[PDB]
């Protein structure tokens, strides 16, 4: 049941940050909650439509 | 109207790299704030602002023009003494003076990390609140929750931190500009 | 069909309204010896009907008064020790709301008696009067929440290129109508808010944003306030007496 | 879509959508907020009671 | 399309309500910079 | 469905399904637990006998 494996040695890097100052693209820290995906939605109680 | 104009003939790609119609793109962005030195540590709450003094984040400057805000807010920490650290959240009447008990009593979400192996501690603090808005620095929530970080054996450290505002995130209500400086400092 | 015994095995499923409010245990008999009628035939001129959410959006008259060359105009500019002090831009009149309807009003004081909260809101009607040959210009604009922020930020924000990015409308002595309106959308973090204690928020402002003059020195026009609520939503029944908040315990 | 966002594994992408521009002034206009709107993705499990709401 | 002369030869014939009472002898102009709305949504309990 | 859980490789999903509420008191029920159960998944093996539990 043990079976050999194969797969491939592959590269990597270590840094734990790559992109903060971007204004786009993931936000990776954990939040402080139950559930991992907290939401709400901003364009429900706004004052106007724009 | 009586208008000369005439409308623009140019290409976009030519130039620069980007383009930009958008302030919460600026905002999502994090910068730096203030240096936390000691024990006692406060990071700003989700009301965020009124901060004193002249340096102050990119946030922080952007809050000024408006009135109510919505939404959670992210944190990136870089401690200055290597070695683990927890972080936890709190309020006002959460708290003890037992002289026995400690942050952790408290059941709350919790964070652990070693900053020997991934130095930047990176946290999102949600939104607790009963209201659909908030005016800002409101203190018409005196419980609103709060962040706060500990070593265990509770030396002192300093910490390098800096703000953003979370994906979920927005501003409302255009109150109009603060005066505000724009060159270097003339003179000494 | 049944002789009914003096209170021992009353229906006990029966449930039924008397007033708009109050159910009740149990129904009255509906035994008397006549029925009578309505009597009198209306005999009258008609008259408008009266109603509730009608009667709420009632013009009401809320400032009167006379204005002249001497009073200041409002400054371009600050300077530091009215910088640091929070100093405020001077009007002709300030005026809260809602309180200067509900709490100002004695009759709509007396309409909203033993209810529990409620939403508004506002129109503004400034109407101001004087002679073809007087020149000047008004500002009437509505500063927001403001008393529930920082003392700071309700501070570094009075200055004129900020007055006149502000909601709110101008008046020119030009126009011949002379009269000008103002809506203000309700806005607060409470959804409701009971009238009858200091529920004291944006603060509407009067200023001059032009001297007024005359050929004359010391020329003088007059001017009048008028307001009314709209969009109303009443919500709740409670006995008439102010609120409290949360550190007090009740 | 940040499920997918994640899976694919492409930072730009950023799961996409066509804003209905107005108030144009000179090719330029204010999006609605109406459709800059994105969904939530948990409360269609909420309000349709998935298992793993329960813990099961 | 014509100036509007300091209350020379205003309209003569216009008549509007304000309120549920009170006709008004001429109109306010709705005129300002900008229009904005309720803010806030409901979230509560139903009541009679 | 835990292998196709861990494949997919994203928190959220947690292999759906849909209970079936009952004693509704105000627009919110109790689940039942039989329609909350979830695959096991070795147990087919074990009794189907498949080979890799003798090792081969």
């Amino acid at each position: 049941s043990k079976d050999r494996d194969l797969s491939k040695v592959s590269p990597y890097e270590n840094i734990p940050a790559k992109g903060f100052t971007h204004g786009v693209g993931f936000d990776y820290g954990v939040p402080l909650s139950l559930f991992p995906d907290n939401a709400i939605d901003p364009t429900i109680a706004n004052p106007e439509s724009i | 109207g009586m208008d000369y104009a005439k409308s623009d003939s140019s290409s976009l790609v030519t130039t620069m790299g980007e383009q930009f119609r958008s302030l919460r793109m600026l905002t999502r962005r994090s910068s730096p704030t203030d240096v936390l030195t000691g024990t006692s540590v406060t990071l700003p709450g989700i009301t965020i602002g009124t901060d004193s003094s002249l340096r102050q984040s990119v946030l922080n400057i952007i809050s000024y023009m408006y009135r109510f805000t919505k939404g959670s807010i992210s944190y990136k920490i870089i401690p200055k003494i290597k070695g683990d650290l927890y972080i936890t959240t709190s309020s006002a009447d959460n708290i003890e003076l037992n002289s026995n008990a400690y942050s952790f009593d408290v059941n709350r979400a919790l964070h652990y990390q070693n900053t020997a192996l991934n130095p930047v501690v990176q946290v999102s603090l949600p939104y607790y609140c009963p209201s659909e808005n908030l005016v800002i620095d409101s203190t018409s929530f005196p419980n609103l929750s709060n962040l706060v970080l500990t070593n265990l054996e509770r030396s002192s450290n300093t910490y390098t931190v800096l703000v953003s505002a979370g994906d979920d995130h927005t501003f409302s209500q255009l109150a109009g500009c603060p005066a505000f400086t724009i060159g270097p400092s003339r003179s000494a | 069909s049944v002789t009914n015994t003096g209170g021992l095995m009353p229906s006990a499923t029966i449930s039924n309204s008397e007033g708009a409010t109050m159910l009740l245990n149990d129904i009255p008999d509906p035994t008397q010896n006549v029925f009578l009628s309505r009597n009198v035939t209306d005999n009258l001129f008609e008259v408008q009907d009266q109603n509730l959410i009608e009667s709420l959006s009632r013009e009401v008259l809320l400032g009167t008064g006379t204005w002249q060359s001497g009073q200041a105009e409002i400054s371009t500019t600050l300077t530091e020790q009215q910088l640091i002090t929070n100093y405020e831009q001077p009007s002709i009149r300030q005026i809260s709301l809602p309180d200067d309807i509900v709490k100002g009003s004695s009759f709509i004081a007396s309409k909203l008696a033993n209810i529990a909260y409620m939403r508004c809101d506002y129109e503004l009607y400034l109407r101001v009067q004087g002679s073809p040959f007087l020149q000047g210009l008004l500002l009437l604009w509505n500063k927001m929440n403001a008393d529930q922020t920082s003392k700071i930020r309700s501070s570094i924000t009075e200055h004129l290129r900020s007055i006149t990015s502000f909601p709110g409308v101008t008046l020119n002595m030009q126009s011949d109508s002379r009269s000008v309106k103002l809506v203000i959308p309700y806005t607060s973090e409470f959804q409701v808010f009971n009238p009858r204690n200091e529920n004291k928020l944006n603060s509407v402002r009067l200023s001059i944003l032009s001297a007024l003059r005359g050929p004359s020195t010391s020329e003088k026009a007059t001017y009048s306030i008028m307001g009314r609520m709209t969009n109303i939503k009443l919500y709740g029944h409670a006995p008439s007496i102010v609120s409290l908040s949360y550190p007090q315990t009740e | 879509d940040d499920a997918t966002a994640s899976q694919r594994g492409i930072v730009t992408q950023v799961a996409d959508t066509v804003s209905s521009i107005s108030n144009v002034v000179d090719g330029l206009g204010v999006p609605l907020l109406s459709s800059i709107s994105k969904p939530i993705g948990w409360v269609s499990n909420v309000v349709s009671n998935v298992a793993s709401i329960f813990g099961f």
